[PDB]
């Protein structure tokens, strides 16, 4: 439970820009021991003087190591297709993004692949008893 | 002035847990100890200088 | 006010007893608020004349 | 649903109560933890046939492990799950069956990983494979596993010694 | 099968430019563990602030090490002729290209050779039960 | 014991910019074997010729990897948030910022991550016996 | 042959002759790669429906 | 408060008697320090159970020791605590318990590793965990720890020659 | 003796540049095996073409790593103090340095130190039996 470190979910939901297909939320697992990682708050700061920093907009951000679904075509887990994801915890914790874009997309051999995905938002759902919203 | 100054500030350590006899601090708790202070006072005693203090 | 409160969701399986929670329903209890509108505006105006 | 002794591991008579019984009907029970499969080797043997054992091998560290220091703690353990199964000779056609002979070990191991699995999702208790072994004697056939499993530590609750209130001081001159 | 990852054939079929000269399609075998890659996907997206992105063309490209055949002139395996390929996978995945360029060739010491392709489109065939045209 | 080389206490306290939340002090524990790291003289000297140097005004840092506390939003510890915090060594020294600012947050995995801390001052307090203010 | 046949291949390891009196003793040494899945299951249920309260 | 021999570790003695002696009551007192865990193994086996002895395995160096030269010095201990209990048996319903059964030992970690970061943080000294150990013997169950231990070495209080007051600074032609 | 390399011994006497608080010679001793390096004469000499080499003036510097003293501030080992230096290696060399200001401070992590010492001349004293000034 609660100490313990590890992914127990990863689902996504392809959509496709030109046709505007859908496919439902489909399970997926890891092909090694990283595991995805996360970048929340959209904004950035830089270093300036005397402990000013300059903030700016910038962006939110996932990266999603995921072994291929033998069902869908490659190219739809590289920068052709419109990706919603979710990611569950053993802990509890929940992250959900959406509206997804993949960007400047790496080759691939077929059965591993990463994503580095960009949004607006990304949402986290914390397990009971946060201390703030 | 100095003398409100010190007292409002020193308010956000009411009801602070403390120890004493193994200055360890479990964690996630929420707490602190006399060298910690010590160090916080002196922090804001070096910010005033120049406003209402001479340098020490 | 906050989110991990205002938005709570209930499924059939919760109570009902063994087998008896019918297969699809979900309950979702959600706390409305409107987004304020400017209603009402109270002038006080002060005229004085020139001195000084 | 179970109570459980420790929030993210489990000791080895839980295991072997959660796991290995009622996975295994075969074993009227009989999942015997015990202090070491390195053991008196003589009444481990006169035990009611078939049964497992469950036994550590060695505590261990995979880290950093240094006590005290304001640092996670990462212990880690080896314990082996060993079977004992009888043999079955059924004789066809005037002729006996060799008294040893390939014995399906798969269905043991899909059995297990699949218990084990659905626990871990249950939960949230996850292990680490580390191989598989088989060796005969005579009726009996041994098959041992190796496992392990990692998890952090913590120490025991305390009690604050007191609470600030208010705060006299001086402003001397 | 299904639950195997490697390579099951490699075909090529080179072409060439200065005379127009043609090799029917001749298999390949791998010089060591290394698969190839593949980018099917022929747009391209940059990062803007905001979740927005910059869309633009790129090329299909894919990458291919494989040990020469003693029979074609090494230099036809760098960029001096056109080139088509094919592999086939274990699970039954079919990666096919046609009138691909070599570009920026490195020095190959005459056994294995890499070799860098890039293409307008690649065509990817799924096993059987496809999700999506 | 100034023969041992460890770290004895972390507290944070975060604040809130946009809608002034406060979160009491909240201890911390480190997930491997580094340690934090400072720089606290604010002046930064570059290099001339014959011993001449350019003195010039610059920030004073600190780096502070933290295991996440269950209970706070990761975007917190992220560039959302404004930072104070403490260390206390076994040797008695006790180091003190306020008011930090977090800058170009990498990603974090959701329960390791590294703070980069810049803040207009660093206090630090000595053991028993200095030799200077 | 067979691996072509259905798509399963080995890992050769080593090779090792020995005799023995009348008979010789070949010995091979191979290794086989695969992953591993978990047995199918069947679901809870299916959805459909919502209440949505909706209150004040 | 104690006071310690040094001023950042502790010998074997001073261990057996404020970490081990003051938290299990189980011994009374009985935490015996001892030259090697594997001298005089009869005389050794025969003092009264329950007991615990602490014993150097070996010192060593945890990177650069080169005596003299003006760097650090890093040095190593290797200890063990060895337990020994006895078995208990209670004949529940007619029939005993067997000789060899699963036997506590969580417990007992529990408690030394609670003792020793309450000793750390009062003080400030720290161990590194290495393994656990454990097996059994007819009625007794031989638990078994190893720890380790870093810390700088310094050289002795030396005492000045002389002090410096004068100048004659000839400035010949 | 004249057959051993290593160091013997360390010195510094820190001197505060907004005060003028000093601090008598103080010893230090070394946090691992690195000795320290050095560069003493003052010029710097460029390529150009047919051994034209372009003659230009520089520092003399010194790179010295030391286990800090508990008693001083660390910020007086970065920018905020003027530094003087003195080394006494086994077969009987002397290198000292006077006004030395110390450029670019690394990150430190409170009990080891690296300082890069610029100064406008260091003067280094040979065994006996020199064979030159």
């Amino acid at each position: 439970c609660n100490k313990q470190n590890g992914v127990k979910n990863i689902l996504i939901t392809f959509t496709h820009c030109d046709t505007g297909e859908v496919i439902g939320p489909i399970s997926h697992e890891q092909p090694d021991d990283t595991l995805p990682t996360y970048k929340t708050c959209a904004w950035t700061n830089t270093a300036l003087t005397n402990g000013a920093v300059m903030r700016s907009a910038s962006n939110a951000t996932m990266t999603l190591p995921v072994v291929r679904d033998p069902r869908v075509p490659l190219a739809w887990y590289q920068g052709c297709a419109q990706i919603d994801a979710q990611v569950e915890k053993f802990d509890g914790t929940v992250m959900t993004l959406t509206e997804g874009a993949v960007t400047e997309p790496e080759e691939s051999d077929g059965r591993a692949v990463t994503m580095t995905i960009i949004a607006a938002e990304i949402d986290e759902l914390l397990p009971p008893g946060s201390l703030a919203a | 002035a100095t003398g409100v100054a010190l007292a409002t500030f020193l308010q956000q350590f009411n009801g602070l847990a403390v120890f004493t006899k193994n200055t360890n601090i479990k964690t996630g708790i929420i707490g602190t100890n006399l060298r910690l202070m010590l160090g916080k006072i002196r922090k804001w005693a070096s910010d005033n200088v120049g406003v209402l203090f001479s340098e020490f | 006010d906050n989110i991990n409160e205002d938005i709570q969701l209930v499924s059939d399986f919760d109570v009902q007893p063994k087998c008896v929670g019918q297969p699809g329903v979900f309950h979702l209890n959600m706390r409305y608020r409107p987004p304020v509108r400017g209603a009402r505006i109270n002038v006080n105006l002060v005229p004085a004349l020139f001195d000084n | 649903k179970l109570k459980l002794t420790y929030s993210n591991r489990l000791t080895l008579p839980e295991i072997a109560k959660h796991i290995v019984s009622p996975t295994f009907h075969e074993l009227e029970g009989r999942a015997i933890p015990v202090t070491g499969v390195e053991d008196d080797k003589e009444g481990q043997s006169a035990i009611t046939k078939p049964f497992a054992l469950v036994g550590l091998r060695i505590g261990d560290t995979s880290g950093p492990a240094e006590i005290g220091e304001n640092s996670r703690i990462n212990l880690r353990d080896d314990f082996i799950i060993e079977f004992n199964f009888n043999k079955d000779r059924y004789k066809k056609g005037g002729a006996e069956t060799s008294l040893f002979s390939y014995y399906d070990y798969e269905s043991i191991r899909d059995r297990l990983f699949n218990a084990m699995v659905a626990f871990a999702g249950e939960y949230g208790i996850t292990f680490e494979f580390v191989s598989l072994d088989i060796s005969t004697e005579g009726d009996t056939v041994y098959i041992e596993f190796r496992f392990r499993q990692n998890f952090d530590w913590c120490e025991a609750d305390r009690e604050s010694d007191t609470v600030i209130k208010a705060g006299s001081f001086s402003l001397n001159l």
